[PDB]
């Protein structure tokens, strides 16, 4: 009825006897206090994954019901926090203090309540800002290399929240603790721990919470979202996620599929990534964003999950090795990745301005073996290979080094304009930076001009304090 | 009487227990609707299909839905046929999921509709139609390069921002204008963002009160994902059976199709075939695609778009789907670029649709001479840049000159375009297509300016525009 | 109370307790039989719970081997998890799996006290997080794979390319210097080289801070799977109770993956990726976590793993990688070229190498170094055909350097005199930086290429290119 015995556990799971008025996704409780999760109905044993540790859980054991679904708490005072993909804290400090709570399989919003992205998702990253621009409502796919700084990208877009009215949600998951606490302790001295509320699942935790984390990070997510506010979710890895729930269903013997994955594997993303929208103005007007981030081995994308993630997104940033040690960080490779929302998801000052940034690198790429006969070539190409190097050039940046999107479309502008072809190559990295000192110091009316209008500000204005600057470089 | 219990539930799948004498049919639908007796308990509306017969008295099914909340013992109720949607002129305007209700907020259908089931054999082999009929479109390039066949299966390939989106909304306004077809758009597995985004153009468009639309979302479970197409088919055979037409069908990702179907496998538990796809590969997809073809009194022609899983075209996704393609459609980034839209370059149709019968003796001649010139051209194209600006200037001008003619010449403006440009659009039939096309081959609109031949409909127009910038 | 043996599959047994007192899992049991007659044998056997089944049943995994076994052999519960002698009193001695010495300096007293081999992790509050670098004296790593003091060090690679040998120098550079305890845990490899190493550190003097736990190639899979987890309880404790630093070294931390997947298909479950059990992330993640420097000392751990088929795919060393904080990557090609250490310089990400502490001096050479190796990997595959004419200007000044930077790389080791007819060289960071850097300004281009092998300092380059004749 509402109570059982146990007649098997071991490995994370038990099956118990009775519970005939279970549900499915019930949360239930053994003698010791160490909760469970009904997974598995079948004829006369019901299959339960454990929560905790199980080592204390033995064949006659009683077990009970709780009588509700999993649920999680939501509100304000998460912020600032560490937590479990239950609520419980993890960073000292005290209790939580919520107020209510949530289901973690809340129901995705349908074709009638979405409204097109159109607003920017700021990362400060000078070729992700201008070659594969974010929005808010966007899921967007980071396949990092582990030798490129992959992570990094991640971090630093939540740290650049900090003026944009933005909350926001890092979830770890299989992540090794000390550097989930590097994290929060990175977070921390930023402030960004300030808005950032953090949810945990390290590797040495029992493989469902592994698998209830993002879960969780969304249904956190989402209660700021139907509030009316914007929330942006990074996801540190999807695949572990994956395998925690592959290790749970081969130990409740479900058939295999691909990689011994099972065959709701897609669907399991799938429910998940598909919570991230941009509401419509009836709705209230909020979004939730989200950043899965992968880690490859060599540049392998072939594997299942992330064949499965990759069309589940919007869109994916590629980052190789091979750019980042010939010099090119932050190394993203423009040809290859891809933003389906792009435009929609930029300013009209970075509109006006990124096309043709975007031609010149496609024909300098094109031109690249050409370049080391540079003596014999028409001057169409001598051109295009010249505005090319400079070009790449400015699309460098120094990690942890955010620009304002302003500095970035001005120093853009100029890039596309002409004015930057005299400079020599190497001196463009400086030209870049004595230029924002020098618009610190009186290019104020064009800054505020851009910050207000969204547009770019007067040509001739502008052409103007270019001159003037190149007037004083040496 | 027969209704059954819930007796296993694991994930997707679901086992009922009937009576001995009253078991479902192997396609049946079942409905549970349960009232939360007590707070210990949730509120459940879900929709189960039949898939085997187990044994005593036991069927296992998959679940259209989510089964969290379900409890053993919980009442089902066998309904005693396939799932089945609600057809006719009732479905135009709208949007359903796959069971028939409306997504969209414009109300529900009323209860007396008429409801077809999604499951049903192909035609028999008498009732086909004897011969081949070319489908005229309108559209200049695909009208003479790649003709679609009545009941014809189309491949749609393409990259993105090329034209896909208008290049189906044309097609689904010249068809409703000049033949009078309704069409179906069934998106398999799509995301609901895009699927937001079309269905507000569409709006736009008005072609949304011809379009009436069933959508499956990437985020429901492969059960749904599976039969979305084929309640799209039941929509769209209705017409063409009971209002003797020729009708349109559009499905966005037949990949997504088959990897749902490989999902279900997978969870019912059948032995993997090669490279890891459901061993009934074939079955499946010939099921879906035999039902798309010309009858007596009416036809389905079908326009695919269809996903290569690695760029690899012998994996047996794409091969088994290639294996049904009458004609194909490629869109060219580079086209779109250059400006001419619709920015289309579709080669395999020429072979099967085209060359023999119809086209073969006049249309033949004409089409493959344009092929002969442009192929001529992108070889040149290496050479101009440097050399062959002067070398090309006196013998190869004559190819180039008019390849550029020709090349402008096959692009058109479309009705759809009218709101990114203020064009009112044109169609054009075939016999003055190919009559345009045979003169610029002989050259007698040479003394014309390239540009004067660019986005326009008939030849006369091209005239009339060249006459206006001198 | 009591139990009987009901089922024997070689590493695997079958347990039936009678009056309801099962034991808990990971409990010890006790197999002690003397023969009854001649047609039986002694047993003495140790058995770790695993799975509890019905009928009050429980699966367990051997410490030893089973022949010999006869069913209904009785069976005692201990009434805890295996558990190991801790203190001054583990230094100096070595040990098996249940904490038995295996040297022939007498027996542990009694009375002394003994931990429990299986334990929770510590919690976030209180993790150690703060990096100092640890200078090796190997070029190739403190230039580009900077150890982290109290961090994890992971050396992968595949057979025979030098990760015994790369262990050997670092406790060879390290152990007598550090001012803590040191503690080896070799798990499934050679009791030849276990014998050597022991060896090597009674010459030396360092044994008498050194504690030795051995579970070799020989052992059956449940030592092999429970050595690595009674040297770090040996470690745990001169972490926790003294608040010492500690050394850990562990040789192939694969083999107790390895061991786990042994087992897994009797114990029953059903196989996943590549042939390994469902759970060995979790079960790698167990023991991964306790490893790791607390607010109350610190353990620096250094593994070397097993890359299977030099393939990195592979799911043990794929998840390995998310528990290291610094790795160095060997490479076969390298191995093959005579290039030894034959550390790959790219993969190791320098990380430690993040840019503060080096970000001055050692960082711009660091980098200025990858950056040169990455573009002659590109440059090898030109090279041969169009390359070595064309490239022979502009690109030969990168081939140049690039050659002599990768000779230089390699160095020789001390306890690498049997196969290099040297003795070897200790290398410290400020001389390391300093010849890449001349080397990079192009002070030694005149200088064969052959100078460079193996060497230590620069100057050892200058003065072998005198005795070769320059
Ligand atoms: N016939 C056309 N005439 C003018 N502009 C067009 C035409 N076809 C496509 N475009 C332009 O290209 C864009 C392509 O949009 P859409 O068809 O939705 O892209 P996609 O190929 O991804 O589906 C249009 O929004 C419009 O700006
Ligand atoms: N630093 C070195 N100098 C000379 N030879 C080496 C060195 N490292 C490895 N070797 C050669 O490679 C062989 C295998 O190395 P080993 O330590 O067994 O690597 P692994 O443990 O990865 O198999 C050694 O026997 C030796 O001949
Ligand atoms: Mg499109
Ligand atoms: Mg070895």
């Amino acid at each position: 009825s509402d109570v059982g015995t146990v007649i098997q556990v071991g490995d994370g799971i038990a099956r118990a006897h009775g519970l005939d008025n279970v549900m499915s996704g019930e949360l239930v409780e053994f003698a010791n206090g160490v909760m469970g999760m009904a997974l598995n109905l079948e004829e006369n044993n019901v299959g339960i994954v454990i929560l905790g540790p199980y080592t204390g859980i033995k064949e006659g054991d009683e077990v009970r019901r709780t009588g509700r679904i999993m649920e999680v708490p939501v509100g304000e005072a998460l912020i600032g926090r560490v937590v479990n993909p239950l609520g419980q804290p993890v960073d000292g400090l005290g209790p939580v203090e919520t107020t209510e709570t949530r289901p973690i399989e809340s129901r995705a919003p349908g074709v009638m309540d979405r409204r097109s992205v159109h607003e920017p998702l700021q990362t400060g990253i000078k070729a992700i800002d201008a070659l594969v621009p974010i929005g808010r409502g966007q899921r967007e796919l980071i396949i990092g290399d582990r030798q490129t700084g992959a992570a990094s990208v991640a971090i630093d877009t939540i740290i650049n929240q900090k003026d944009q009215n933005m909350i926001s949600i890092y979830v770890a998951i299989g992540q090794k603790e000390s550097t989930v606490r590097t994290v929060v302790e990175t977070l921390r001295k930023h402030g960004a721990l300030d808005y950032t509320i953090v949810v945990t699942a390290s590797a040495s935790q029992p493989a469902p919470l592994l698998f209830l984390a993002p879960y969780a990070g969304v249904a956190m997510g989402e209660y700021f979202m139907y509030k009316g506010k914007h929330v942006l979710v990074v996801y540190a890895a999807l695949s572990k996620q994956a395998a925690a729930y592959r290790e749970l269903s081969l130990l409740l013997r479900r058939p295999p599929g691909r990689e011994a994955y099972p065959g709701d594997i897609f669907y399991l993303h799938s429910r998940l990534l598909e919570r991230a929208a941009k509401l419509s103005d009836a709705k209230g007007g909020g979004s939730l964003t989200a950043l899965p981030f992968v880690e490859t081995q060599a540049g392998d994308i072939s594997a299942y999950i992330p064949t499965n993630v990759i069309s589940i997104t919007d869109g994916q940033i590629f980052l190789q090795s091979d750019l980042f040690f010939s010099g090119v960080r932050p190394a993203i490779n423009a040809g290859l990745s891809v933003s389906r929302v792009g435009g929609a998801a930029q300013i009209k000052a970075m509109k006006k301005v990124a096309g043709t940034l975007r031609l010149d690198l496609a024909a300098y790429r094109e031109l690249e073996a050409f370049a080391q006969f540079g003596s014999d070539l028409d001057k169409a190409t001598q051109a295009k290979l010249a505005r090319g190097a400079r070009t790449v050039e400015v699309l460098k940046q120094d990690l942890h080094q955010p620009i304002p999107v302003e500095k970035q479309v001005l120093i853009i502008y100029a890039l596309t304009r002409g004015f930057l072809d005299d400079i020599p190559v190497e001196d463009v990295r400086r030209f870049e930076k004595e230029f924002y000192l020098f618009l610190d110091q009186n290019g104020q009316h064009l800054l505020e001009h851009i910050r207000t209008t969204k547009d770019l500000p007067n040509e001739d204005d502008l052409n103007k304090a270019i001159e003037a600057f190149k007037k004083t470089f040496v | 009487m027969t209704r059954g219990r819930v007796i296993q539930v694991m994930g997707p799948v679901v086992d009922v227990k009937f009576e001995n004498g009253h078991l479902p049919a192997i396609y049946n639908a079942l409905k549970i609707q349960h009232k939360a007796r007590n707070e210990n308990e949730v509120d459940i509306d879900l929709t189960l299909e039949v898939a085997l017969h187990l044994g005593d008295d036991t069927v296992r099914t998959i679940a259209m839905a989510s089964t969290d909340g379900l409890i053993r013992g919980m009442e089902v109720i066998d309904t005693g046929a396939p799932i089945s949607v609600p057809v006719g002129e009732v479905t135009l305007g709208r949007v359903f999921n796959v069971l028939g209700e409306p997504i969209d907020l414009e109300g529900d259908i009323p209860a007396d509709a008429r409801r077809d089931p999604i499951h049903r054999p192909a035609p028999k082999f008498e009732e086909l139609a004897t011969e081949v009929e070319i489908l005229e479109t309108g559209i200049k390039v695909v009208d003479l390069l790649a003709p679609y066949i009545k009941g014809g299966k189309i491949g749609l390939f393409g990259g993105a921002g090329v034209g896909k989106t208008v290049l189906i909304q044309e097609l689904i306004h010249n068809i409703a204008q000049e033949h009078g077809g309704i069409s179906v758009f069934a998106g398999v597995g799509e995301r609901t963002r895009e699927g937001n985004d079309l269905y507000h153009e569409m709006k736009d468009s008005g072609v949304i009160s011809k379009t009436a639309m069933v959508f499956g979302q990437m985020n429901e479970p492969p059960g749904a994902r599976m039969r979305v197409a084929l309640t799209g088919l039941t929509m769209a055979e209705y017409f063409r059976d009971e209002q003797g037409q020729d009708v349109l069908l559009f499905i966005d990702n037949i990949f997504r199709f088959t990897q749902a179907g490989s999902e279900v496998s997978a969870l019912l538990g059948r032995m993997p075939s090669a490279v890891g796809y459901q061993p009934t590969l074939a079955t499946e997809m010939g099921q879906l695609q035999e039902r798309i073809t010309s009858t007596a009194k009416g036809s389905i022609t079908s326009i695919q778009a269809i996903y290569v899983p690695a760029d690899d075209y012998t994996d047996p996704a794409p091969a088994t789907t290639f294996s049904h393609l009458d004609a194909t459609t490629n869109l060219e980034r580079k086209l779109a670029e250059m400006g001419i839209y619709p920015a289309v370059d579709p080669l395999a149709s020429t072979s099967r649709a085209l060359a023999p019968e119809i086209v073969g003796e006049e249309h033949y001649q004409v089409a493959r001479k344009v092929q002969q010139t442009l192929q001529r051209y992108k070889e040149l194209q290496d050479i101009i840049a440097i050399l062959g600006m002067d070398e090309l200037s006196d013998e190869d001008k004559l190819v180039v000159h008019r390849a550029r003619r020709i090349q402008f010449f096959l692009s058109q403006n479309f009705h759809v375009a009218e709101q990114f440009t203020g064009q009112p659009g044109s169609y054009v039939p075939v016999k003055e297509t190919v009559r345009g096309f045979k003169e610029i081959l002989e050259g007698k609109y040479d003394h014309l300016p390239e540009d004067a031949f660019r986005l326009v409909g008939r030849i006369e127009e091209v005239v009339e525009k060249a006459k206006a910038m001198g």
